[PDB]
Formats: structure tokens, C-alpha cells, sequence
């Protein structure tokens, strides 16, 4: 799961 | 004049159960695909985006209150307008080693 802006 | 198969839900939604599946799928695609399937999750989302070769999982929305990319911002009760916005934006802005957007449907339709 990657953090997005 | 160009009818982008973005503006249909289906072109990218998988709905859900396709985590390694969705995956799979997205192993082969070009740089810039993206998918958005379900989870377990307590309704949020995860856009499995294929960035640099690797494709990777990511989450769309986590609260109740849009379906943005990771912030909540404005309304709309639907994907297709995130996944609009993202589609031309790029996705480095939180990690330098994405750069990665959502120009091409995991699934497409530019055929029949």
C-alpha cells in the first residue's frame, strides 16, 4: 500500500 | 475529439477479490497502468498502479467522505473522478520513486 498525495 | 475509455468505470474497476490477481494482471502492462479493486477494507479502495515495471498496490480513499488518492478533498460518490485527476497528475509528489499516473486502464476497451 504506497501513500499517494 | 477523442472519447477516452477512462469515462467508463469499467475500463479500470475490477471491484474486488484481486489482489495477487489484479497484479498479475497489471505484470506485463506499460509503465502507467492502474487498476482499482476491494478489499477486506472497511469499504476504502486500493488502485494496484504498475510504477517503473513494478506494479505495486496503493490506496484511494481511507475515510468516509470522497473517493480522493489519499486526501479528502471535495465530494463525488464515485472513482472515475479521482482516477480522472490522477490520470494526468503525477503520483511523485508523495514518493520520488513513483512519478507514475493513471493514463492507461489496467483492463481498457478500445476494441469490443
Amino acid at each position: 500500500y504506497v501513500p499517494m498525495l | 475529439g477523442s472519447p477516452i475509455p477512462h469515462h467508463d468505470e469499467k475500463t479500470w474497476n475490477v471491484g474486488s477479490s484481486n489482489r495477487n490477481k489484479a497484479e498479475n494482471l497489471l505484470r506485463g502492462k506499460r509503465d502507467g497502468t492502474f487498476l482499482v479493486r476491494e478489499s477486506s477494507k472497511q469499504g476504502c479502495y486500493a488502485c494496484s498502479v504498475v510504477v517503473d515495471g513494478e506494479v505495486k498496490h496503493c490506496v484511494i480513499n481511507k475515510t468516509a467522505t470522497g473517493y480522493g488518492f489519499a486526501e479528502p478533498y471535495n465530494l463525488y460518490s464515485s472513482l472515475k473522478e479521482l482516477v480522472l485527476h490522477y490520470q494526468h497528475t503525477s503520483l511523485v509528489q508523495h514518493n520520488d520513486s513513483l512519478n507514475v499516473t493513471l493514463a492507461y486502464p489496467v483492463y481498457a476497451q478500445q476494441r469490443r
